[PDB]
């Protein structure tokens, strides 16, 4: 894989509690793609243009925890399930893939980099097929071009038997 | 009850 990544974890169970409860957020952000977590779940979202992005199934309708209080959406489309909020400072903003590859690499959030062909315009194949549990928690997660410019933000993987052969995606032209 | 960040991906 030619783009690396590693994490940083921030916070645990009871600073996430709390800074649930209070919608306040003094952590420095960083990095392209942010961990996050509610009560009940656990996924991402991928900075493009300004705007953190992540999946609906996820957020619900939810403001984000960030310096100055809690953030509201700037953007909630229940179809094509895809929120967004204005990314707090801090956060590294990516860039929209135009270029067209085929070839797209998904990041997931234990900071692997792993191969996708993409077949459609919101499906690709896993080049290699891993565990669906491999992939839990990194819905939100970007969908790279080789150069590293976003396609679009992973959403659901298609299985059988417990092993993850595709995978859905909101393109970023839904953006 | 905010989403809230625990961690971040650095890209590279
Ligand atoms: C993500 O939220 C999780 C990532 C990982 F588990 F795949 N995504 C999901 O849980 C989605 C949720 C759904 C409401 C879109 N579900 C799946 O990924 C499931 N597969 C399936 O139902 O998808 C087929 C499909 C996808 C897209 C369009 C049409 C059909 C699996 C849970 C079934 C084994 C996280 O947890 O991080």
């Amino acid at each position: 894989a030619p783009i690396t990544a590693y994490s940083q974890q921030t916070r645990g169970l009871l600073g996430c509690i709390i800074t649930s409860l209070t919608g306040r957020d003094k952590n420095q952000v960083d990095g392209e793609v942010q961990v996050l977590s509610t009560a009940t779940q656990s996924f991402l979202a991928t900075c493009v243009n300004g705007v953190c992005w992540t999946v609906y199934h996820g957020a619900g309708s939810k403001t984000l925890a960030g310096p100055k209080g809690p953030i509201t959406q700037m953007y909630t489309n229940v179809d094509q399930d895809l929120v967004g909020w204005p990314a707090p400072p801090g956060a590294r903003s990516m860039t929209p893939c135009t270029c067209g590859s085929s070839d797209l690499y998904l990041v997931t959030r234990h900071a692997d980099v792993i191969p996708v062909r993409r077949r459609g315009d919101s499906r690709g194949s896993l080049l290699s097929p891993r565990p669906v549990s491999y992939l839990k928690g990194s819905s939100g997660g970007p969908l790279l071009c080789p150069s590293g410019h976003v396609v679009g933000i992973f959403r659901a993987a298609v299985c059988t038997r417990g092993v993850a052969k595709a995978v859905d995606f909101i393109p970023v032209e839904s953006m | 009850g905010s989403v809230v960040i625990v961690g971040r991906i650095i890209l590279s």
